[PDB]
RNA sequence: UUGUAUACCUAUACAUUACCGCUAAAGUAGAUGAUUUAUAUUACUUGUGAUAUAAAUUUUGAAACUUUAGUGAGUAGGAAGGUACAAUGGUAUGCGUAGAAGUGUUUGGCGUAAGCCUGCAUGGAGCUGCCAUUGGUACAGAUCUUGGUGGAUAGUAGCAA
RNA sequence: CAUCUAGUAGCUGGUUCCUUCCGAAGUUUCCCUCAGGAUAGCUGGUGCAUAUAAAUAAUCUUAUCUGGUAAAG
RNA sequence: UGAUAAAGUGCUGAUAGAUUUAUAUGAUUACAGUGCGUUAAUUUUUCGGAAUUAUAUAAUGGCAUAAUUAUCAUUGAUUUUUGUGUUUAUUAUAUGCACUUGUAUGAUUAACAAUGCGAAAGAUUCAGGAUACCUUCGGGACCCGUCUUGAAACACGGACCAAGGAGUCUAACAUAUGUGCAAGUUAUUGGGAUAUAAACCUAAUAGCGUAAUUAACUUGACUAAUAAUGGGAUUAGUUUUU
RNA sequence: UAGAGAGUUAAACAGUACGUGAAACUGCUUAGAGGUUAAGCCCGAUGAACCUGAAUAUCCGUUAUGGAAAAUUCAUCAUUAAAAUUGUAAUAUUUAAAUAAUAUUAUGAGAAUAGUGUGCAUUUUUUCCAUAUAAGGACAUUGUAAUCUAUUAGCAUAUAC
């Protein structure tokens, strides 16, 4: 907990991390996205995500293969905020930061994305 | 920062033989485009044991070869050793065989051509079977070493039996007290 | 240590090679017991053996086109690039662009009822033509009724 | 002879301590010299990795002659490789003309012992000493062992 | 000039300056040239803030401009006049330079030979004798 | 023994042409038959018979005088001239480096010698061009 | 001082990008009319394919090139590659009284770096690149060793029984 | 005085080029052992066996067993 | 009224950067856009103009039920697989031929314009340069080697220079790698043959290995002529083989 | 003693610290500066000095024209004489049957080399120069404008709760 933050993500904000942000592991490395080619070569056999939006929708909807819609993202290597933090070693509830957010990490993530 | 990039990070194979014999890096030749070529393990096991040492390349006696050649429906192959194939005078008849290795022992040439059937090299082997159809691939026992009875020495187990080094045989030479219930204990 | 000394034999230093080195088929005779050191490739042409129509008929394919392939580009500031990588984005971003060129003729419209000057290209081409376009939907009501 | 390019003492050139820690750094001989002392401080080091160090099993030849049990011996194992080459199976016709008469004294061998796995072919071997099963498996193939010195 | 290489690019140098010795400005016994600090409290050899830096391998050169010249040209030493004709087929990508104990007799021809094959030399008239 | 491959091996680190020199990792070597000084497999004296040697002149300073791939008739042990079978072009620049294209009907040295030899005719330019400079 | 508010400033951290390395993965080796590409004739599908005639690129130190990713603290210590010195065996149809080794230097450089090449000045007879194999092989320290030198100091040291 | 004699030293001192990569230990047992070893641990090197699941292995959830410290008396 | 949220919502003004030797050994690939294109109505500013409606197929919503599946609470509401029309909306496919200074240039940075000519020998213009310095200024900045838990230390050494100066050789073993031969192997004490302390050839031995155990005396590794340890398990490979 | 001038010498910077002549340490010259951790140092600039590198022809084209020269196998071809290549055939050799490879012969098509000639340029072939389109275009250094990445700030066209 001390060392980390959390909350519940919007639609808007499922799609802008994967847009912007989101990276994806192609055999170890680690693989833009600029097409939907990079998506479906590695999960349309098994799994039956070949666009972004099939990867937003299984993420977003936890649906029955977001073990490998999240797994096959690289970690989100996001940036700093603008602005930037609250207190980084108090809770979010005391005075602000770590822990859960739960709703205010959408604005934490216009910052970061 | 980020975590944490200690070992085997870096791997510890062979990408090369450690060889500069010529004739055998011409065979790395081949099989690197061999492997790469027609993607068969059986030209990545020629190529992977090509670079190996002379410890992991064991011989191969002209019995075993003779007697893994009682492999059922391979009455047409071809005995592959990355290796050597040493004569066996403990086998009274050679059978009809066809023996690819690095070094055919001169004595086991004759046996196998008096039988008769082939020697051949790594590059008459290529020609006949690319992707190594119709062969036998094998190799020798790797702990047959002496060196190997050697690994290792600590007693108080009933494992142990692991040989220690020692100049001479004999009585005065590390049989009594630790060895010998009368003298000590017994390891 | 280097090989490939220029030496000249004579005629009977050369009919001697067979007697001191061996034979590909027995022994030496001078040199007791020598045989001669086998190769570890007796074809040893990399050149022949590539080609080779036993080698080259098993072989997979170059399959040739190489992937430089990188620049990641954002797909919220680009168009061309959202449009490629979500189709659909395109439906609702002419959807609600659509739309809101038409929020603009209704306002620019009903702000004008103190002015109302024309009705013809300066700042009511993009109002005044849009205006009597709905004649142009009068057909797709009354025509249309034929099927 | 050796190289001293591939030795380290080329790569230490030039960091202070030469291998050897700053702290309990190369001295003379901090543990003693040679085999001593092994029951002491380096006990553990004899036992293990070299257990029946210390005592005494015994009897004293004063005088060991190795010349007495000398006996070079040769399995049934190999046995028809010191018959001649073609020998071998040129018998095996079939035709049972030959018992090969082996003397193993002419050959550098006194005993015959028995690891074997022998062919059904009649020998006589005639070796100065015997093992029980080497008599017992030429035997049992119409063979013999001419007790001769 | 003459024969420009092939394209140029420009050259980028990570810094320009060279790396100094640390004591080296205190004793005239000790040369600039870099040593690595063993020293067991040495404050350059732990990179406390305001000494003379290290050379990591940060610092090295991008690796199509590296050994290039600053004219765009990587250099050849050139010994006698037949090792002049080695860059009859490298002019767009080497200089060549005559070896110091060239004589003056014998640059004659070099600096000759190469306005033929159009060599660019880095030290032509050197060791003239302008003269006859 | 018969390869080039096995032959290269045995010379690719010492030849009496190597030239290492000093920085820019391997370019280089002076064997008389290269057509691109380098050491790089068969750019290399002997390949036993398709040693191209686009060479001037021989009267300097005429023409590109091509030392010709010496090829399968002669055995390939050398001449007192027995091997080597040297045709050299003349005229222009257009029409012998459109007559050597065409001696070598088949493709691969070509065009080392194509430049090879467009720079030997430019190595004997300056006798005609680049005047007195006024 | 206590409780808050916005707005800023500030790391070698974080993000993106350029470059170095290291790591890990992947590609490439028909040269004989081999592969393409642009035209120019015919079988024909509408169109493509094939023969022919019009320009090039490619003998990738197979220990090489090419592609993509991540990554970077370090004493004791280990390991790789690289660099200085002297030799021996080969080698460079090497260099040199038309000036070798050495030294000097605001000559110009190259290398992440050890170091290297170069001009000029002095110097006067020898020396260097490569492959191998080496060795009495690299210095700041040791109250190190030998030699030379500086301050103190041209002296309030002093040369007064 | 010269030699044996370069006597020995678990002790002090010094130990000579660059870059790259990985990266400790002050603990165990035993020793006339406590300024020291040998030993195991920690380190590196070198491999090898398995690359156009249902192999397993490591912090949580679940199931179960264990515990006598805080608190309680 | 405000707050929270969402819609390339849209617009504006900036900053820094721009690998890229498109073959010193693999198509400039596909996409998309712009230029001649049977019509016929319906409008539009009236200009080479411009808009609309009319074509099939496939969906998808909104609506009206009829099923069905299954659940917070059930007066009902939510939900899965459907069905068909009622219907009213929206997307997709049906753009071939030739041409062109319109994206990924398959890490894109590419254009218009100003300055300045690399003079026969030698100027000049622009940009750059801790070359060894000097000048100027702001920030940083303790003295190294060492033993130490900790050194700038009121710990020790070092005034300065040049030359010299410290992990070696050997015997024995081990592991590892190289190389040769391989039930072997190694001539190296000698002898020959000569060409020179080398190189060459070679007898008979011997070492180590191929057989061990036991204090010693004894004894000594299964009927594989055909079972790699016999058997089992885990098993990369093999025209295997279905 | 010596200093200065001569003189010998290839040279006395070779005259008995007699080859070379380093560092420490400084006498003189020259150039800046000086109460600013004691100096020295690092980074980024700076004045002065010095130094280094740098256009090879068009837009929305390695142009149409027009001129000039010369090979005299080439000129397009035809003809001849050779020298090899490639691909067939054959024989002797290795590896005895084919297979391969090596010589020694022959064969064909296509090229290339030197010789002659509707022709020497018969309109072509080689080899040079002024003449159009949008410019001195290319080069470097700038300014501009647009694109893409990463980023900063600012406005407000509507919907939902």
């Amino acid at each position: 907990e001390p060392y980390i933050t959390w909350g519940y993500p919007n639609l808007k904000s499922v799609r802008e991390l994967i847009y912007k942000r989101g990276f994806v592991k192609h055999n170890r490395q680690r693989v833009p996205i600029t097409d939907n080619f990079v998506i479906e070569r590695k999960l349309r056999q098994a799994h039956q995500i070949q666009c972004v939006e099939d990867l937003v929708h299984e993420i977003f909807t936890v649906g029955p293969n977001f073990k490998y819609a999240s797994n096959f993202l690289w970690p989100f290597k996001l940036n700093t905020p603008t602005g930037g933090w609250r207190k980084k070693a108090n809770h979010y509830v005391n005075g602000g930061d770590f822990g859960n957010r739960e709703d205010q990490i959408n604005r934490l993530l216009r910052k970061m994305v | 920062g980020i975590d944490i990039n200690h070992k085997y990070d870096r791997k510890v194979r062979r990408t090369e033989p450690k060889s500069q014999d010529v004739y055998l890096r011409l065979l790395v030749k081949l099989y690197r485009f061999l492997q790469r070529r027609t993607n068969k393990k059986f030209n990545r096991i020629i190529l992977k044991r090509l670079f190996m040492s002379k410890i992991n390349r064991p011989p191969l006696s002209l019995q075993r070869i003779a007697r893994f050649f009682k492999a059922a429906n391979q009455p047409e192959s071809t005995i592959v050793v990355v290796g050597t194939v040493t004569d066996d005078a403990r086998l009274l008849v050679v059978p009809k065989l066809t023996v690819c290795a690095l070094h055919v022992t001169q004595t086991a040439r004759e046996r196998i051509l008096k039988a008769g059937g082939e020697v051949l090299t790594f590059d008459q082997l290529a020609l006949r079977s690319p992707t190594g159809k119709n062969t036998l691939l094998l190799q020798g026992r790797r702990t047959a070493r002496t060196a190997c009875k050697h690994f290792g020495k600590a007693p108080g187990v009933p494992h142990s039996h692991t040989r220690p080094y020692v100049r001479s045989k004999g009585r005065k030479f590390e049989r009594a007290r630790g060895r010998r219930s009368s003298c000590g204990y017994k390891k | 240590g280097h090989v490939g000394r220029f030496v000249i034999w004579t005629e009977s230093a050369f009919a001697r090679l067979n007697d001191l080195f061996g034979t590909w088929k027995k022994p030496s005779t001078l040199k007791k017991g020598y045989n001669l050191p086998q190769p570890k490739m007796a074809n040893t042409d990399l050149s022949r053996l590539l080609k080779s129509e036993e080698i080259r008929k098993v072989l997979r394919d170059p399959r040739k086109r190489v992937f430089r392939s990188v620049r990641r580009l954002n797909p919220l500031t680009n168009v061309r690039q959202l449009i490629k990588l979500n189709p659909y984005a395109e439906v609702l971003k002419r959807r609600a662009a659509l739309a809101a060129e038409k929020r603009t003729v209704a306002k620019v419209l009903a702000k004008a009822k103190k002015q109302n000057v024309e009705l013809a290209k300066s700042h009511f081409a993009n109002v005044a033509t849009k205006a009597a376009a709905n004649r142009a939907k009068l057909l797709a009501a009354r025509k249309k009724k034929v099927a | 002879m050796s190289n001293i390019k591939r030795k380290k003492t080329r790569k230490l050139r030039g960091h202070v301590s030469h291998g050897h820690g700053r702290i309990g750094k190369h001295r003379k001989h901090p543990g003693g010299r040679g085999n001593a002392g092994g029951m002491h401080h380096h006990r553990i080091n004899f036992d293990k990795y070299h257990p029946g160090y210390f005592g005494k099993v015994g009897m004293r030849n004063f005088h060991l002659r190795r010349q007495h049990k000398f006996r070079p011996e040769i399995n049934l194992d190999k046995l028809w490789s010191l018959v001649g080459a073609e020998k071998f199976a040129e018998l095996e016709k079939e035709k049972s003309t030959k018992a090969p008469v082996i003397d193993l004294v002419k050959f550098g061998y006194y005993k015959l012992l028995g690891r074997g796995h022998l062919p059904a072919r009649p020998v006589i071997v005639k070796a100065k000493y015997f093992s029980k099963k080497a008599e017992d498996k030429i035997k049992k193939a119409g063979g013999v062992c001419l007790l001769s010195a | 000039m003459t024969i420009r290489p092939a394209y140029r690019p420009k050259i980028v140098k990570k810094r320009t300056k060279h790396f100094i010795r640390h004591q080296s400005d205190r004793y005239a016994k000790l040369s600039h040239k870099w040593r690595k600090p063993k020293g067991i409290d040495n404050r350059v050899r732990r990179r406390f803030k305001g000494q003379y830096l290290m050379p990591n391998i940060g610092y090295g050169s991008n690796k199509r401009t590296r050994h290039m010249l600053p004219t765009g040209f990587k250099k050849f030493l050139v010994h006698n006049v037949r090792e002049l004709e080695v860059l009859l087929m490298q002019n767009r990508v080497y200089c060549g330079e005559i070896a110091h104990g060239v004589s003056s007799k014998k640059r004659k021809e070099i600096v000759e030979r190469a306005k033929q094959l159009s060599v660019r030399l880095t030290n032509p008239n050197g060791r003239l004798r302008s003269q006859e | 023994a018969t390869s080039s491959h096995l032959n290269w091996l045995i010379i690719r680190n010492n030849n009496a042409f190597l030239l290492k020199k000093r920085d820019v990792k391997k370019p280089f070597s002076t064997e008389p038959n290269n057509l691109a000084s380098v050491s790089s497999y068969r750019y290399s004296g002997i390949v036993h018979k398709k040693t191209l040697g686009v060479v001037p002149a021989a009267d300097k300073k005429g023409f590109t005088a091509v030392l010709k791939k010496g090829k399968y008739a002669q055995r390939p042990a050398k001449n007192t001239v027995r091997v080597d079978f040297k045709a050299g072009p003349r005229r222009s620049l257009k029409k012998l480096k459109n007559l050597l294209i065409g001696s070598k009907y088949r493709k691969d040295l070509t065009q080392a010698a194509l430049r090879r030899a467009s720079a030997v005719l430019r190595s004997q330019k300056p006798a005609p061009v680049k005047g007195k400079k006024a």
